[PDB]
RNA sequence: GGUUGCGGCCAUAUCUACCAGAAAGCACCGUUUCCCGUCCGAUCAACUGUAGUUAAGCUGGUAAGAGCCUGACCGAGUAGUGUAGUGGGUGACCAUACGCGAAACUCAGGUGCUGCAAUCU
RNA sequence: GAGAACAGAAAUCUCCAGUAGAACAAAAGGGUAAAAGCCCCCUUGAUUUUGAUUUUCAGUGUGAAUACAAACCAUGAAAGU
RNA sequence: AAGCUCGUAUCAGUUUUAUGAGGUAAAGCGAAUGAUUAGAGGUUCCGGGGUCGAAAUGACCUUGACCUAUUCUCAAACUUUAAAUAUGUAAGAAGUCCUUGUUACUUAAUUGAACGUGGACAUUUGAAUGAAGAGCUUUUAGUGGGCCAUUUUUGGUAAGC
């Protein structure tokens, strides 16, 4: 949390949804293995390597996920980061580079980061 | 209320200042001897003055204390002087005491042309008893205060015995 | 001599008053600060109004002394001598200084001396306060008024829910003496604690805990 | 010309403690220090010999020896691009034991403690420290708490 | 006094230790008694001290934790009785007296106490008591004055001589023994002997009673009434080493009533102090009678 | 003429590029300046429990 | 629980004034041949514990007591401040967003705790 | 502050209060009260051998300093220094 | 640039937890030091200028100085208090525990001190997050005029100084 804290003007976080986070590990999810980003295509390759703890499917992937839970650091560390697009819609706001509270963007936008996310997946 | 607490001279001591050094000194405070039975202490001037005419650890006046029954002795032979007439001034409020003399052959004391006429203070300092809470090393403490010296106290004093007057206020 | 107000208008240096290390500074323009009646009792004058700053600057100490002249006299043809307390509330602690160039010297060793004292002043602090009768007021706020036109930067005017000087709002102050807590005292006043001994606080302030009324 | 002495800017540093001059008490020769101990450096101004320069100010080292009057003390210290090493003779008025240390050690214990008691259940252990967790759900009552509503309040000189 | 202390004054004034208030301790000279050479760690320096009041002599043996000083070992003179001094229960030679028995005692309930046998021959001559080769090395003590002036001749090294001689290693010299001559820096050990029994005392005993026969029997009221010849007290102190060495165990006293019972009535002398309740009390009614102008 | 006299700006760009690091580490580390008796009577406590050990192999 | 010796932390312990103190202890106190130190056996030294006294020291109790300590949604979430903006404003300066956050003030409680050894109605 | 012949503003002699308001060669800052200040007694550690360390630092020199080791000493009842 | 030794490790321009250092901002001045406005009461029985008997070793006086409790206002080279931001250290196998070995050091002492033998303890083995690998050597180029912005800040009336 107090990393957030001192990161919060340069990015915009919130609280996923179950869909937001299905879509996202589906259409975006490529996974780390030997360095190497591979996309998440076939249930084997998390089984290949997320398997140990468990998980040996896409949505063994999510629930780690959703539910943190025990293996989430290393379940998440394995998601190499999302590239999302830029917002198709638009970012709603006159200007990103001030806090949500103040007229948009940037800092906790909390269960409105989905309507973001979405449009930038 | 009163028991111990007595109430008695701690210490006499006599003075004499000179204001020059050398025979003139020599012979003051041959005197305090020939006087107290004691050899006496010189005093050394603490600074220059140049209309008096002293320098600075220069010697200058010398001075002797007496305890006990002598200085009990000597105390009288100076009331006697001073025709047992003090003023209320001389008592200080701490509860000692004191007086001054012109010419010492006034009380007792030969002449002796080698030896000149001095005059000298005369200062008495009263205690009780249990003083030596004050001045002992170990545990050093202070009087109480219903205890302790003080000038209405050591005026009646004075009068009681030595049969005196005390004059003025 | 004296160049403008304007080259010393701003808090740009860290206080620089007169000190072992600052001697051989001028005396301040202004020396007298309390006047009116300034003998006057606690009681005599009940309503109190402030010349209030609204800016964070400072006022030289011949804008203190012009400004106060400006007071003084306005209050007295109008109203007396008696008939009010004026008092500068500001001191004119900190060293305005001059480089001072005299073919010339330069930039080189610029250290200035000593050209003139002000008075490093704040938002919302008190620059003059004045006490009189409630009917006063009127007369009071011009002297005020009469004033601002000598200080740089806008400074308010304010009516205080003060008895005179003293702290305490008016209806708070009246409980006090009508209870005898308050003992008067030079011109201004002492209070009774519940705090001190006993015996010399009963012999300070008799009036609280008596008969009487 | 400018003034790079060795206690220079130092004039709050070795300053005491109001109303805390005079002898320093004896609870402070009385502490035992072995090799391995963690100490901490704080200069005491009326011991002047054994001074530690003021870098090592506030700063905690490791005793690497142990003499008659004080220890040796290594510090790490950055010089450029590097910590270098840095061995400091310091009488024993001027060091303290690390209490952060003593946190350890007494949670070590603490640790072999936990430990034994569950393999003398053969349950499990969990013995890393957790970090400050989020709230779980809550259901506070009106009973005695009808909510007191606030709204803002005017503007007024008090002056 | 009129000598007010403007509460200025009072608020950064800031005060002695407890015990330097008290005038009991010497803080500048405890630091160095105390204070071990850190690589020997918890090797404790042990202090004899030595403490003598108007009545009673101290013997303690000391060493310093952070959460106080403990003694392994306390010997007084008022414990001699039991071993045959009955009177000058202050004198040099009860502090001699003393300074055995505490020795003995330590060191016998430590274990040395048969070997580091100490002199048993007492010539008072000076000399330390050096350690048995191929075996242990004495318990070695160093005496704590604490407020007493170093002077030639004083009490508090009779205690001293008392430790030595009763094999502690108390590093000393000659030079503060009665029987030291300064214009001879040497040491008579017959003076120093005699002290150890006495001997100054019982010869102005014998000195008073010819020349005063009042003075003396007020003085020595108590060697008549037990006919303690003056010329026996040797014999009484020589004795009184035996008896100590002997039996040098540490025996309480037999204490009628338990501490409790004491402490029930051993101050219930006690003032007890009012509840703030009781005080405001106290300060309401205080006013109605101050109040009203006088 | 004049130049600018001091500055700290960009050293600790420099500083790091490829450094800071931390301060190497060993067990067994450097004896220098401990107490010389100690070091004489540590070296005759090691010979000595050294010999010690090869006693019991024999 | 008293008291004493050695202490720890070094004012909740210090300061001022008034009382109170069984028993033991401590103390004041008596003495000056002796080791010893003084202008002065006052301090220091030695001697008796005998002639005396709780007066003092010391211990507690009191006090809308001075000081000192502790608390508090007491003031004040104020002052100051890290981060943000193509925020306001001629400027001086100020408001807002995410955070950290005092001093004085006011009131309330308190006024040594404690270790080792010895000893006591 | 209260008191003592000549004695005065200022000579020398008591007493009381006194957290340092004094002193410590020097500039200033720190430090200090049964002391680090004042008076006294005894002294030559201001010595011998070469190493390690801290500051300035390149982690070179120089200066100055700190803690041990190995001698020889000074002082003190002593711990110690 | 050349590589070399290794291969998940010990890493980190980071947070957290625990525990240190600091005297700036603010604050303060009926707290020390130094400044500063105003009265008020008291002092002198030990500075004084007079009026009342020239009288004055005598009164009441205004006037200093000093004292007591108040009052307005200040500090880069004052301060009790005292932040924010920065800053040291620690969070384990080089560890923890039990047994008892060495020595000329040290202890009254097989007491300690250091370094060991032997035995036991590996699921989270002792917070977080990251790791695009970590460690290490040799050697050489250029450079050694800088400047700008926010903020902090010194000199100057200021400056695109
Ligand atoms: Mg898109
Ligand atoms: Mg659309
Ligand atoms: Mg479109
Ligand atoms: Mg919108
Ligand atoms: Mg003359
Ligand atoms: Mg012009
Ligand atoms: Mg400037
Ligand atoms: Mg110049
Ligand atoms: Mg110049
Ligand atoms: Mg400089
Ligand atoms: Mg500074
Ligand atoms: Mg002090
Ligand atoms: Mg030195
Ligand atoms: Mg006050
Ligand atoms: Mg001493
Ligand atoms: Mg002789
Ligand atoms: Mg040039
Ligand atoms: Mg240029
Ligand atoms: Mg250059
Ligand atoms: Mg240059
Ligand atoms: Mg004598
Ligand atoms: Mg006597
Ligand atoms: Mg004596
Ligand atoms: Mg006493
Ligand atoms: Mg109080
Ligand atoms: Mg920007
Ligand atoms: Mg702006
Ligand atoms: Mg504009
Ligand atoms: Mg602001
Ligand atoms: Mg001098
Ligand atoms: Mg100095
Ligand atoms: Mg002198
Ligand atoms: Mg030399
Ligand atoms: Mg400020
Ligand atoms: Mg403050
Ligand atoms: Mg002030
Ligand atoms: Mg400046
Ligand atoms: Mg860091
Ligand atoms: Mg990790
Ligand atoms: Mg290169
Ligand atoms: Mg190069
Ligand atoms: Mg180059």
């Amino acid at each position: 949390l107090e990393l957030l804290k001192l990161i919060e003007p340069y990015v915009a976080y919130g609280y996923p949804s179950y869909s937001t986070i299905r879509q996202l590990v589906y259409k975006r999810g490529f996974g780390k293995i030997n360095k190497q980003r591979v996309p998440l295509s076939d249930n084997a390759i998390i089984e290949a390597n997320l398997g140990k703890y468990g998980i040996l499917s896409i949505d063994d992937l999510i629930h780690e996920i959703i539910t943190v839970g025990p293996h989430f650091k290393q379940a998440n560390n394995f998601l190499w980061p999302f590239k999302l697009s830029n917002p198709s819609g638009g970012w709603g706001v006159p200007r990103k580079f001030k806090h949500f509270i103040q007229g948009g963007s940037f800092g906790n936008r909390e269960e409105f980061i989905n309507k973001l996310v979405k449009s930038m997946n | 209320q009163n028991p111990m607490r007595d109430l008695k001279i701690e210490k006499l001591v006599l003075n004499i200042s000179v204001g020059e050094s050398g025979d003139r000194l020599t012979r003051a405070s041959k005197v305090l001897e020939q006087l107290s039975g004691q050899t006496p202490v010189q005093s050394k001037a603490r600074y220059t003055v140049r209309t008096f005419g002293i320098r600075r650890n220069e010697k200058i006046a010398v001075h002797v204390t007496v305890r006990g029954p002598k200085a009990e002795e000597i105390l009288e032979r100076g009331l006697k002087v001073k025709e047992y007439q003090l003023r209320d001034r001389n008592f200080s409020a701490t509860g000692n005491f004191g007086f001054g003399i012109d010419e010492h052959i006034d009380l007792g004391i030969k002449y002796d042309p080698s030896i000149g006429i001095f005059g000298m203070d005369f200062y008495v300092v009263m205690n009780r008893p249990g003083a030596r809470v004050t001045r002992r090393k170990r545990c050093k403490g202070t009087v109480g205060n219903s205890h302790k010296t003080t000038k209405e106290d050591t005026v009646s004093w004075f009068k009681q015995k030595y049969d005196a007057d005390v004059l003025d206020k | 001599a004296r160049r403008p107000a304007r080259c010393y208008r701003y808090q740009k240096n860290k206080p620089y008053p007169k000190s072992r290390y600052n001697r051989a500074v001028p005396d301040s323009k202004i020396r007298i600060y309390d006047l009116g009646k300034k003998k006057a009792t606690v009681d005599e004058f009940p309503l109190c109004v402030h010349l209030v700053s609204n800016e964070l600057e400072q006022l030289s100490s011949e804008a203190l002394e012009a400004a106060r002249i400006c007071a003084n006299k306005y209050m007295t043809t109008v109203s007396g001598r008696d008939a009010f307390h004026l008092r500068v509330r500001v001191h004119p602690f900190h060293v305005l200084r001059i480089n001072k160039m005299l073919l010339q010297q330069g930039m080189r060793g610029a250290w200035g001396k000593p050209h003139g004292l002000a008075a490093r002043v704040d938002i919302g602090q008190i620059i003059f306060s004045v006490r009189t009768k409630d009917s006063n007021k009127d007369v009071v706020v011009e002297g005020l008024r009469r004033a601002r036109y000598k200080f740089p930067g806008q400074q308010k005017i304010i009516l205080s829910k003060k008895w005179g000087f003293t702290n305490l709002d008016r209806p708070e102050y009246l409980k006090k003496r009508e209870a005898g807590e308050v003992k008067d005292d030079g011109a201004f006043v002492k209070f009774l604690s519940k705090k001190g001994s006993l015996e010399n606080n009963i012999r300070e302030f008799p009036e609280y805990f008596a008969a009487q009324a | 010309g400018k003034s790079h002495g060795y206690r220079s800017r130092t004039r709050y540093m070795f300053q005491r403690d109001f109303r805390k001059h005079g002898a320093v008490h004896l609870s402070t020769y009385l502490k035992v220090y072995k090799v391995g101990d963690i100490v901490d450096i704080k200069a005491n101004g009326s011991i002047q010999k054994g001074m530690p320069h003021k870098f090592y100010q506030g700063k905690t080292g490791v005793v690497y020896n142990v003499t008659k009057s004080s220890v040796g003390v290594i510090i790490n210290k950055m010089v450029g691009n590097r910590y270098l090493e840095k061995r400091l003779n310091l009488r024993v008025e001027h060091i303290k034991h690390s209490k952060c240390r003593q946190e350890f050690l007494e949670r070590v214990k603490a640790n072999a403690a936990k430990r034994a008691e569950a393999k003398a259940q053969g349950v499990a252990v969990q013995l890393k420290r957790q970090p400050a967790q989020p709230r779980e759900s809550r259901i506070v009552s009106t009973e005695g708490n009808v909510p007191q509503t606030l709204a803002p309040v005017p503007y007024e000189t008090f002056i | 006094q009129k000598d007010a202390k403007s509460s200025a004054y009072s608020s950064r004034f800031q005060t002695p230790f407890r015990r330097r208030r008290e005038g009991k301790t010497d803080y500048y000279q405890r630091k160095r008694l105390v204070t071990q050479h850190k690589a020997k760690y918890n090797t404790p320096k042990y202090r004899l001290v030595v403490r003598f009041t108007n009545k009673d002599i101290i013997c303690q043996i000391i060493s310093s934790t952070i959460t106080g000083d403990v003694v392994l070992a306390a010997a007084y003179s008022h414990e001699l009785p039991r071993y045959g001094i009955t009177h000058g229960l202050t004198n040099w030679a009860a502090a001699y007296a003393t300074g055995l028995l505490i020795a003995r005692r330590t060191l016998q309930k430590l274990g040395l106490d048969e070997t580091y046998k100490g002199v048993e021959e007492v010539e008072g001559e000076y000399e330390l008591t050096e350690a048995v080769e191929d075996g242990p090395r004495p318990f070695k003590v160093f005496l704590d004055i604490g407020l007493q002036r170093t002077t030639t001749g004083a009490r508090v090294f009779g205690a001293l001589k008392g430790a030595s001689d009763g094999g502690l290693y108390v590093p000393h010299s000659e030079n503060r023994f009665p029987g030291w001559d300064f214009e001879t820096e040497e040491i008579d050990p017959e003076l120093l002997r005699s002290y150890i029994f006495g001997g100054h005392v019982s010869q102005y005993m014998e000195e008073l009673a010819d020349d005063d026969e009042e003075r003396f029997s007020e003085l020595f009221k108590g060697y008549l009434a037990d006919d303690i010849d003056a010329d026996s007290l040797e014999d009484i102190y020589t004795s009184a080493h035996e008896a100590i060495r002997a039996d040098p165990a540490f025996k309480p006293t037999e204490k009628k009533f338990t501490k409790e019972q004491y402490a029930a009535e051993s101050k219930k002398y006690r003032q007890t102090k009012l509840s703030k309740e009781e005080r405001a009390a106290r300060v309401a009614a205080k006013i109605a009678a101050l109040a009203g102008q006088q | 003429a004049k130049s600018k006299n001091h500055t700290a700006h960009n050293q600790t760009r420099k500083a790091h590029r490829n450094g800071i690091k931390k301060p190497k580490t060993y067990k067994y580390p450097s004896l220098k300046g401990v107490d010389p008796k100690f070091r004489r009577n540590h070296k005759h406590a090691l010979h000595g429990t050294a010999k010690a050990l090869a006693a019991a192999k024999k």
